[PDB]
């Protein structure tokens, strides 16, 4: 019952910066179908054995979902830093849930779509777990006000991924968050 | 928790000098590193960061002459400064914080500085 498809089978995936989130509720999930598949890259569970997940039941599941670099998958995850946990996608220290990453060279790299995908490369402050910031005001670095423009030690805050692997090449994220306080398995 | 700098003192016009930052209390492969000076009656000027991964971004103030870089392996980050005029004359102070990049005002840690002096 639980439409996983629109997440995973989108034809664009979201820039991290501005990653997706859909909200489950309602339904019956496999996840084993899921585990099992031979498309994925990773599959990491975390606060949930991946094999019991077809017996739980949780109040809801949020499927967040990006592209970012095979070499910044490592970086979906509790505890982890760097430039998308910081400042792009933030995982709690007590996440619940999985982490499912595939390459998709053939689709959003230049060999494919040629896709715009974007990331934030400066900001004030570190994201909360699972925070947003689609803005895209003028970085100041110095001490001199940006006035809107970047002039002097002044910075757009996003930059293109290039990907030019596999640690260079486009990979599909899917974060399942699981929240209990409506979604179970079979 | 610690930033040493070390390096400083007399340089002569048009000369190099490199000054360095150790780190310890913490490795710095998740911290950004930034370089400062305060120059005597003056504001406290930003002048580069060593990202986490490596990456530098500096001051267009600089016009190119000095450059950032870092050492995990020693916990050290680096500044190398060529062509040094008058007005380079100042404290250099290293800082850092655990995020990717660096902030002119979000820094977590300082260290006490070191003196370059440019005839
Ligand atoms: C996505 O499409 C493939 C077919 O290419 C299908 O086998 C798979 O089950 C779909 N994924 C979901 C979550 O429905």
């Amino acid at each position: 019952l639980c439409p996983f498809g629109e997440v995973f089978n989108a034809t664009r995936f979201a820039s991290v910066y501005a990653w997706n989130r859909k909200r489950i509720s309602n339904c019956v999930a496999d996840y084993s179908v899921l585990y099992n598949s031979a498309s994925f890259s990773t599959f990491k569970c975390y606060g949930v054995s991946p094999t019991k997940l077809n017996d739980l039941c949780f109040t809801n599941v949020y499927a967040d979902s990006f592209v970012i670099r095979g070499d910044e998958v490592r970086q979906i995850a509790p505890g982890q830093t760097g430039k998308i946990a910081d400042y792009n996608y933030k995982l709690p220290d007590d996440f619940t849930g999985c982490v499912i990453a595939w390459n998709s060279n053939n689709l959003d790299s230049k060999v494919g779509g040629n896709y715009n995908y974007l990331y934030r490369l400066f900001r004030k402050s570190n994201l909360k777990p699972f925070e947003r910031d689609i803005s895209t005001e003028i970085y100041q670095a110095g001490s001199t006000p940006c006035n809107g423009v970047e002039g002097f030690n002044c910075y757009f805050p996003l930059q293109s991924y290039g990907f030019q692997g596999v640690g260079y090449q486009p990979y599909r994220v899917v974060v399942l968050s699981f929240e209990l306080l409506t979604v179970c398995g079979p | 928790l610690q930033l040493v700098e070390s390096g400083g003192g007399w340089v002569q016009a048009g000369g190099s000098r490199r000054l360095s930052c150790a780190a310890s209390g913490f490795t710095l492969d998740s911290y950004a590193v930034g370089w400062f000076r305060q120059a005597p009656g003056k504001e406290r000027e930003w002048v580069s960061c060593s990202r986490s991964d490596g990456t530098t971004y500096q001051s267009d103030s600089m016009k190119g002459r000095f450059t950032i870089s870092r050492d995990n392996t020693k916990n050290t980050v680096y500044l190398q400064m060529n062509s040094l005029k008058a007005e380079d004359t100042a404290v250099y102070y290293c800082a850092s914080r655990r995020s990717y990049g660096c902030d002119y005002y979000g820094m977590e840690y300082w260290g006490k500085g070191t003196l370059v002096t440019v005839s």
